[PDB]
């Protein structure tokens, strides 16, 4: 009787012992082939007490993931250096920036965050195109824990997400905490034919989903901005 | 062999004229011929977004941004004058004959065999059918199309007018003929009569059609709406163009002549809804439906290939049908 | 299965003519046949700078500039007599009945549809509470605008009038009757079963209407305002035109229909401000704001796709809202804007 | 031999006239059901004569249809109340503007370039986020141009788009100028699958476009923003 | 003379509106028209008009 | 007179009194009272 949280799976030991008189079980976590924890469980535990067991290194799992993956941020200065007038989290950087103190020969500048600092000169009018264009998405650290290859724009080099990778976005228990029946309300469907993605295997009755599905779920998750 | 014609068309017969407006009093309908006529005028109309929005709710501050800048335009308007109260609308229709002739065909065996199959038509029964359905749309004021919805009474006087004096007067009250269905009356099977010795070609009939619609003081009557294309955009005030002959607000002819043929009763619908104007797939513009498919065997053209090239002669109110396609006119051809 | 149709469109009911104006002394009330029209004059008005500027101005310079060349306008204006302080403006109105039926329509689905549900509403109570309303808006001279704000008496005669003479005839005075409640009176509950058999399609209803209010000797009365069109015009023309009809004053029949149908008090934002005009998206231009904005579900698109669509029936006022709103006429479908 | 320029199609009168001596055939310019214009064009011309006689009345119709359905426009202006700093084509109102003149307790404030003015209050940071949340496409007046009900992102009013509303967006004549090669690239499909899409009854092979593949292509051309 | 001279006649803001009226009414709370009426009506007892 | 340099106009002395809840002196007062009797087309 395994327990699935999102990407996450806590299964028993198969056979248990006993421990001070009490039979007991060794529960472990793993989120997919990574072990993360082993617990020792007694039994005539509900399988609640056996999620808010673990509740607590999956939310530091949260925690790391949300932190490690965070997008860059730029911030609006002016002529001075100090005193940033406006902050943006960008996905990308605007690829004119070279290293740049700034000086008053222009009143804005578009600085990066990280310490030896990038830099451009803006009036206000492109700060607002590159913060329309650049920006991120409120989820956009989920992008750091899934492949690459299922986040990409080229056809060519994209793969369709497996049932784990889709479980990182969709599920109770996933990173967006957004259902089935929601995400299958996003994207125009029913809740049993977007059941039919969320199998595992490709025999039990199991299609893999689309690029356009794919991508505009992802764009209306608020995970990636997919323009 | 004997293929229909690759270029066919037939002038109308009932030509109407344009249907004047004049205004005065009630009771004094038998001195209507000093009665002023109904002017055009122009007046200012500011309004809000009453249609349906778009994006539906997802834009509030836009509605209140459209509310707080209205539409400002400048509308034609016709009222009765404040003094008067009955609504007097005049034309003239004449009655020709010589309904089945073409004015033009391009072969003979197709016309000859027309003819000869409109001539057995004659020959079977009159045009009294034809003629009492028109007759009927005479009695009642279809013809008055908005102007008499909601009329306290509306009365028609039709003068048969042999040389330039009156021979002969009909005075129907226009409320006890309904528009719904085709009653017998003595003095409308006379006006049957005439209507069908006009349209054999056994005689000229010219008729004056004046109806009488007691409206009320000051109130709104509908002329004819003109065209005011790619004008409602640069300046975009004058939204609203009604017709008028010469200082007088009028109808426009086609719209009488569509009013007298209002005599279809024969649609493979149903017939609880009443009668429609006869076309080739025959169809109601308000309401965006085509009665008589060309998928069903009933519209017009089918029915007279049936009739024309096979012989085929349908029921004899498709052959009403047909024979009133015939007197509407038309271009009928390879299009 | 069921949609609305792409085209649909409804007549108006309740069709008021234009209002004429005239003049004359109170107490002569009774012989107000003879009364001379109102009449549309010019004026002359030299103009202060009384509005806000910019920062670009303000400075003293170009302030006292503005200042020493004025703007001369020329305005149209209406005024009693100086021997009369009684205004009396009269119209027709016309209650004709068959609301429900649209006067074009797509789907024939939706037409039967909507015209039992109509049928429906007929059949579980009257027109009486939307003519009681109506004969309410009647009896308070609201047509009267401006002309009714600060004024001593005003006085409706409303005469309904069947043959080309008088069948009946009520007097109502209107500054008793409030611009904000909906009262009972006996005399007004008969105008309302009058109004209600006018608009069941069971008689042909025609009312002539004439309010009588004493303003002043030689106050100023107002009209209808009309919209000039000027383009590149030369440095003192009119900047404002007033509405006449044969060199009488007059009120278009659209501003006399707005007054009439200021009956909606079912609106979720408040009732103490009062009855407003009926409309889709119910909304005042004085205040620039919209009363049942979409986004709450008590518009008219959204209760009548409720009512007619899913058969859900809406609360019986927003019922004689919708009701309302089909006596007032409209374009509604997909001519979206 | 009827020719289609995106929703344009210009069509002969199936019977010729003689004018000045030469063979001469009427053809009519519609755009969908609305005739917009006849000419009398002689035989031997070319198809491609034919389609520069009419893209004059076809331009026309463009400049007026992206300049009737262009979006909103806000400014950013200082306290003053002149000297726009910034602009941004929102395709939609804030929803908390009420009529407003800026004075001087606020540095910065939010107006609409329509004359009875909205505004809002801002700090240049709550400014970037509704710019980023509500600005508008390159091309959303073609969103004008569209009946709404296929515009729309709930999926129980939704309808697929038919051929002619498809050629709006796609084909070499469309307001876009994207071909179906580029559009099926966008969406991850092959040529023959998009064009599958296109053939306008639903006799011949014609399967309608999915609600995720739609707002997605709307996406990727930059019509909507489908967020 | 006709009275309600705070309310406006048209306005966008509804809370602008309700700020403005209860300012005019605790201007007439603290003291009534007599001040302004005393002059409107010395500019009716001399003749300037 | 009440130019608008010296905070002594309409305009300011409305907007101090409604928004910042600044009541001007009294004979200001007055003087903004009276201008709502006179009566106006205040906006932009």
């Amino acid at each position: 009787n395994a327990i699935h949280i999102g990407p996450f799976s806590i299964t028993p030991a198969a056979r248990g012992l006993h421990y001070g008189g009490l039979p007991h079980h060794q529960w472990t976590l793993y989120y997919g082939p990574r072990e993360m924890a082993i617990k020792t469980l007694p039994d005539s535990y509900t399988s609640s007490e056996v999620r808010d067991e673990f509740s607590d290194i999956i939310a530091e799992f949260v925690i790391d993931a949300r932190h490690r993956y965070a997008p860059d941020v730029l911030e609006l200065v002016n002529s001075d250096g100090d005193a940033v007038l406006a902050r943006v989290a960008v996905s990308r950087l605007p690829e004119a920036l070279s290293g740049c103190i700034p000086d008053d020969r222009f009143p804005y500048w578009l600085l990066t965050a990280s310490r030896p600092r990038l830099g451009l000169p803006v009036t206000l009018n492109e700060y607002t195109a590159l913060a329309v264009e650049l920006s991120a998405p409120p989820l956009a650290w989920i992008t750091g824990l899934l492949p690459g290859e299922v986040l990409t724009h080229d056809a060519e080099e994209w793969r369709p997400p497996t049932s784990w990778e889709l479980r990182h976005v969709v599920g109770e228990g996933s990173f967006t905490g957004v259902s089935g029946a929601a995400a299958a309300a996003l994207l125009g469907m029913s809740a049993t034919n977007f059941r039919k993605y969320t199998a595992g295997d490709s025999a039990a009755n199991r299609q893999k989903i689309s690029f356009a599905a794919w991508h505009y779920l992802l764009d209306r998750l608020g995970v990636k901005r997919a323009s | 062999i004997l293929s229909t014609a690759s270029v066919l068309a037939f002038e109308r017969k009932l030509d109407p004229s344009d249907a004047l407006m004049s205004a005065g009093a009630w009771a004094q309908r038998d001195a209507s011929q000093e009665w002023p006529a109904v002017t055009v005028r122009e007046k200012s109309v500011r309004g809000t977004i009453s249609n349906r929005l778009k994006t539906k709710d997802r834009d509030p501050a836009k509605l209140d941004a459209s509310i707080q800048s209205p539409n400002l335009q400048t509308v034609d308007v016709a009222n009765l004058p404040s003094d008067a109260d009955t609504l007097k609308v005049r034309f003239t229709l004449r009655v020709l004959g010589g309904a089945g002739t073409p004015s033009a065909c391009n072969d003979a065996a197709y016309r000859d065999k027309l003819l000869q199959t409109v001539a057995t038509y004659v020959n079977e029964q009159g045009f009294a059918e034809l003629a009492r359905r028109y007759a009927h749309n005479l009695a009642n004021a279809r013809f008055l199309w908005r102007n008499r919805v909601g009329a306290e009474a509306v009365e028609v006087r039709i003068n048969h007018i042999r040389q330039g004096e009156v021979a002969r007067t009909w005075r129907f009250d226009a409320l006890a003929i309904g528009l719904r269905d085709f009653k017998a009356d003595a003095e409308l099977d006379a006006l049957a009569e005439l209507i069908a010795s006009g349209l054999s070609g056994s005689g000229h009939v010219l008729l004056e059609v004046v109806a009488f619609a007691r409206i009320g003081d000051g109130q709104e009557v509908f002329p004819s709406q003109e065209l005011i294309l790619d004008k409602g955009d640069k300046k975009g005030q004058k939204s609203k163009t009604l017709y008028s002959v010469r200082d007088a607000a009028a109808i426009h002819s086609q719209k009488i002549g569509n009013a007298l043929r209002t005599i279809d009763t024969w649609y493979p619908d149903e017939d609880g809804l009443g009668p429609i104007a006869v076309e080739p797939y025959g169809s109601v513009t308000s309401q965006g439906k085509a009665y008589r498919q060309p998928k069903q065997k009933l519209d017009f053209y089918t029915l007279l290939d049936n009739w024309v090239l096979r012989d085929e002669a349908p029921a004899v109110e498709q052959q009403h049908y047909v024979i009133a396609n015939l007197i509407r006119g038309g271009v009928f051809g390879e299009a």
